[PDB]
RNA sequence: UGGGAGAGGGUGGUGGAAUUCCCGGAGUAGCGGUGAAAUGCGCAGAUACCGGGAGGAACGCCGAUGGCGAAGGCAGCCACCUGGUCCACCCGUGACGCUGAGGCGCGAAAGCGUGGGGAGCAAACCGGAUUAGAUACCCGGGUAGUCCACGCCCUAAACGAUGCGCGCUAGGUCUCUGGGUCUCCUGGGGGCCGAAGCUAACGCGUUAAGCGCGCCGCCUGGGGAGUACGGCCGCAAGGC
């Protein structure tokens, strides 16, 4: 799984200010982390459809946040997806 | 790293040098698969509820350990390869659940 | 995975070729090849004794080490895996630390860079050779000697394997690739694993020409011949067989068992093949 | 005559404790119903799981003939 | 000839067979509803099991049989009656253990059993 | 951020019961099967009993008016990988929300392709019965298939015959799983019985079929017909 440590580093790396958890950026980046692992997991467990749904739900969730953040502050979005290498 | 309790049942009609020897292959492997031993409990002979390998008794080891999660499976395999090892069961370690 | 083709000629529509994925070195070891003397199916009298052979691609024989007990305890590195035209299996190049090089037939899962060894003490892992008596019952095994020090004779074809079923005295009991149950002596060497290139059987030759490249010349039906030639020969128009179906030499060919009756190895065969 | 009562504090997750565990088996060897063990739902599930592990180890039987 | 042995009662809805073995497990004699003289469904009755257990035990006693362990398999009608008869036979009956085979959900049963 | 329960999903291992077949032993006149029989099996030694072995498939007790999942569905045990979900803290974001024509994915069983595997079961099929007849029901056999991998099919009484989300309108009792000041209270789930109210009635009733808003899908007499034609999908069967 993801370790508290790995989560923190990400929580910390993306936070807008020291105590920040749950801002848009932190939210998107955490998802990106769970996304890229499941994605990897499914690459090997191609018949794990049940987890694939979750993936979709997350992919969905990250999308809405990105749509929000893009509406609210273009620069922040452009930077975020660029920080995480996201669009396609 | 996570904690598991390796259980092992060995051939009961061994002499103590073979048994020491099997224990050796075992402890080398625990080491080789990056398992760090904590407790250890060797209740030796003990009567089985049913015959294993056509034999009413079994020689019992046990070892609370801390090892890489990815290596527990390969270890259980290597622990089984010996013709004198008759069971392995590596269980995730967990807190007691008390009644009364 | 076998490789398909788009149907851009009538023949490519069904032709499939092997993927050669495991192959890492495309030239044989110069000191391990010798010319194969092509026979055409002719014996030393010059007579065709096996019909319909001739005309295939030229081939160099790769010398294979079917003994292995030859170098007990000396380990080797798997240097490469190569194509061998003389067999269905691929072959693995071994660099012994000794510095001797040999070929073995390449087991499923052999990795180039890995190390193999032979002898009574060899780890029970893919690529190693041990006498059968030191191999755990249940293990699948290939290139098996049929009698001690006589060389690997069993389970050499692409994809094949034998499984150890039990032990009895000086002998172990194997399930052969045919499903025959047979006793083989404990001192006989076998190599752990199955033979690789297991997709071999899914190849579709695709055209007449490809059988031709394999040195397999066209085969003609007794039914298309005349009575001088064959039991099924002649008759006006097409004909059914008109007698029990027979070989060119007259023996019956649908069911007639042919194994010699009083043969000494009958004693060691436990159960004739399945299906 | 509920079993849970006729015992002091014990570990429900302890699969090597054959002396406790073997009391929850019918004389035929079967895992006993909740109505005879006096266990709750949550605990009875932990019981059955550790009895099953135990039978795997050789400590507990999978079945026993019925004597009369 | 042997003094103590075993008595197996195979009791199915169509029949009762009783075979008497030695201590090691090998049969000395056997009987059934068929041997005692019935055909058809009558073989399955309690009176069938009775003659079968008697005639089985009786033949055994003539080989010097005296004590038996009783093993029971099946849930047939003439089961419990078969046991009566072994007791009443002139044989000791040290024990009566039921070792009817039951799967831990194995092979799919025939249709009539679903 | 702390925790929780669970047959949720995928992979790899792995345990005992039973059935079948083979080998060894011991034993003999029947076994089996039905409403009753017969076919069948059996002196070329069956059944029943003991020991050995082989192989596939399903996991008894626990087990529940239980649990998990969006549904299809999911059950021996172990480890790894992984989804959903609930609770407590009231720490962070600042309406970032609901639904959703198209599209995309998943989708019991049967079925299909390529390759495995095949103990039990069993369409087709043979035979015995039953019967006026018996292409059935019952009995003896039996091949696909049922099992695994990979790719297809895309249906269903795929049902709660009940689309999703939100808010509002008495309670009683049983239960699963949390957190409490643990008598008792407070969440989330599963049943029952009911206030108001609904409703053609039957029944529904904080798990609404009540009172309301949002969005979607669907109906408009029976048959002909889920047929024809066309189009799109499919290897075909066939699907929309
Ligand atoms: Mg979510
Ligand atoms: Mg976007
Ligand atoms: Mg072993
Ligand atoms: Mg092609
Ligand atoms: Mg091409
Ligand atoms: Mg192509
Ligand atoms: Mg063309
Ligand atoms: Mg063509
Ligand atoms: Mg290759
Ligand atoms: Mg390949
Ligand atoms: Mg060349
Ligand atoms: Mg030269
Ligand atoms: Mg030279
Ligand atoms: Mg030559
Ligand atoms: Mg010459
Ligand atoms: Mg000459
Ligand atoms: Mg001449
Ligand atoms: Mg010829
Ligand atoms: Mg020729
Ligand atoms: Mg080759
Ligand atoms: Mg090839
Ligand atoms: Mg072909
Ligand atoms: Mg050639
Ligand atoms: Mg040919
Ligand atoms: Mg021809
Ligand atoms: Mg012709
Ligand atoms: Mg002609
Ligand atoms: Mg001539
Ligand atoms: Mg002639
Ligand atoms: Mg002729
Ligand atoms: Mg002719
Ligand atoms: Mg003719
Ligand atoms: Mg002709
Ligand atoms: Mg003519
Ligand atoms: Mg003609
Ligand atoms: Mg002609
Ligand atoms: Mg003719
Ligand atoms: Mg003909
Ligand atoms: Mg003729
Ligand atoms: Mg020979
Ligand atoms: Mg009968
Ligand atoms: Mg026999
Ligand atoms: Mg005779
Ligand atoms: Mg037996
Ligand atoms: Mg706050
Ligand atoms: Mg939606
Ligand atoms: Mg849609
Ligand atoms: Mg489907
Ligand atoms: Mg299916
Ligand atoms: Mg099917
Ligand atoms: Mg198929
Ligand atoms: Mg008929
Ligand atoms: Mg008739
Ligand atoms: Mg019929
Ligand atoms: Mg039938
Ligand atoms: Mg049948
Ligand atoms: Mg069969
Ligand atoms: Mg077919
Ligand atoms: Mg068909
Ligand atoms: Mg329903
Ligand atoms: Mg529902
Ligand atoms: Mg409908
Ligand atoms: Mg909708
Ligand atoms: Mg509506
Ligand atoms: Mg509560
Ligand atoms: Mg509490
Ligand atoms: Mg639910
Ligand atoms: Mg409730
Ligand atoms: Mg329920
Ligand atoms: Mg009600
Ligand atoms: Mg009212
Ligand atoms: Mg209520
Ligand atoms: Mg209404
Ligand atoms: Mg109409
Ligand atoms: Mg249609
Ligand atoms: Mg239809
Ligand atoms: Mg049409
Ligand atoms: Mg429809």
């Amino acid at each position: 799984p993801i370790t508290k440590e790995e989560k923190q580093k990400v929580i910390q790396e993306f936070a807008r200010f020291p105590g920040d958890t749950g801002s848009t950026e932190v939210q998107v980046a955490l998802l990106t982390l769970r996304i890229n692992r499941l994605s990897e997991h499914l690459k090997v467990h191609k018949k794990d459809h049940h987890s694939h749904r979750g993936l979709l739900m997350m992919v969905g969730q990250r999308r809405r946040l990105l749509r929000y953040l893009q509406r609210e502050d273009p620069e922040r979005y452009r930077a975020l997806i660029e920080k995480l290498g996201i669009r396609g | 790293m996570r904690r598991y309790e390796v259980n092992i049942v060995l051939n009961p009609n061994l002499d103590q040098s073979q048994l020491a020897l099997e224990k050796e292959i075992i402890q080398r492997a625990l080491e080789n698969y990056g398992a760090r031993v904590e407790k250890v409990e060797e209740l030796g002979l003990r009567r089985l509820a049913y015959p294993i390998a056509k034999d009413p008794q079994g020689y019992f080891l046990w070892y609370q350990v801390e090892m890489p999660e990815d290596r527990v499976n390969d270890l259980a395999r290597e622990l089984r390869i010996r013709d004198n090892v008759r069971r392995v069961m590596v269980v995730k370690s967990q807190e007691p659940f008390l009644a009364n | 995975a076998v490789k398909k083709f788009k149907p851009y000629t009538p023949s490519r529509r069904f032709m499939t070729v092997a993927d050669f994925s495991e192959i890492t070195k495309t030239e044989p070891e110069k000191s391990l090849v010798k010319p194969l003397k092509k026979t055409g199916g002719r014996n030393n009298q010059g007579r065709i004794t096996v019909r319909f052979r001739g005309g295939g691609h030229k081939r160099l024989y790769r010398i294979i080490d079917f003994k292995r007990w030859d170098k007990v305890g000396i380990p080797a590195k798997v240097a490469a895996i190569e194509y061998d035209p003389n067999r269905s299996a691929r072959i693995a190049l071994l660099h012994y630390v000794d510095g001797e090089k040999r070929y073995i037939i390449a087991p499923d899962g052999l990795q180039v860079g890995q190390q193999v060894v032979a002898g009574p003490d060899a780890p029970i892992q893919v690529g190693n050779a041990l006498p059968l008596r030191f191999i755990p019952v249940g293990t699948v095994v290939h290139a098996v000697e049929l009698e001690p020090k006589k060389g690997a004779k069993l389970a050499r074809a692409a994809g094949t394997s034998a499984q150890i079923q039990g032990r009895e005295g000086d002998y172990v009991i194997l399930r052969l690739p045919s499903g025959e149950l047979r006793k083989v002596h404990g001192e006989c060497y076998a190599t752990v694993g199955a033979v690789g290139n297991a997709d071999h059987k899914n190849i579709v030759l695709g055209k007449a020409g490809r059988s031709r490249w394999l040195g397999r010349r066209p085969h003609v039906r007794g039914a298309a011949m005349n009575p001088v030639d064959h039991p099924h020969g002649g008759g006006e128009g097409r004909a059914p067989r008109g007698r029990p179906p027979a070989s060119p030499w007259g023996w019956q060919t649908k069911g007639l068992k042919t194994r010699k009756r009083r043969k000494p190895s009958s004693r060691f065969i436990i159960a004739r093949r399945k299906k | 005559a509920k079993v849970k009562a006729t015992l002091g504090e014990f570990d429900l997750r302890d699969y090597r404790n054959v002396e406790v565990l073997k009391r929850f088996l019918s004389e035929t060897g079967k895992i006993l119903p909740r109505r005879r063990t006096g266990l709750s739902a949550k605990e009875q599930r932990i019981l059955a799981k550790t009895i099953k592990r135990a039978r795997i180890l050789g400590l507990l039987p999978f079945t026993e003939k019925l004597v009369r | 000839q042997v003094a103590s042995g075993r008595a197996y009662i195979h009791a199915s809805y169509n029949n009762t067979i009783v075979t008497i073995t030695d201590p090691d497990g090998n049969p000395i004699t056997w009987s059934s509803g068929g041997v005692i003289g019935y055909k058809g469904s009558r073989k399955g009755t309690p009176y069938a099991a009775q003659l079968a257990a008697l005639d089985a035990a009786k033949k055994a006693m003539a080989y010097g049989m005296q004590s038996v362990d009783v093993i029971v398999r099946g849930t047939g009608a003439g089961r419990e009656q078969a046991i009566r008869a072994l007791q009443a036979s002139g044989l000791q009956v040290k024990s009566i253990v039921d070792d009817t085979p039951v799967p831990h959900n194995g092979c799919r049963p025939k249709k009539k059993f679903r």
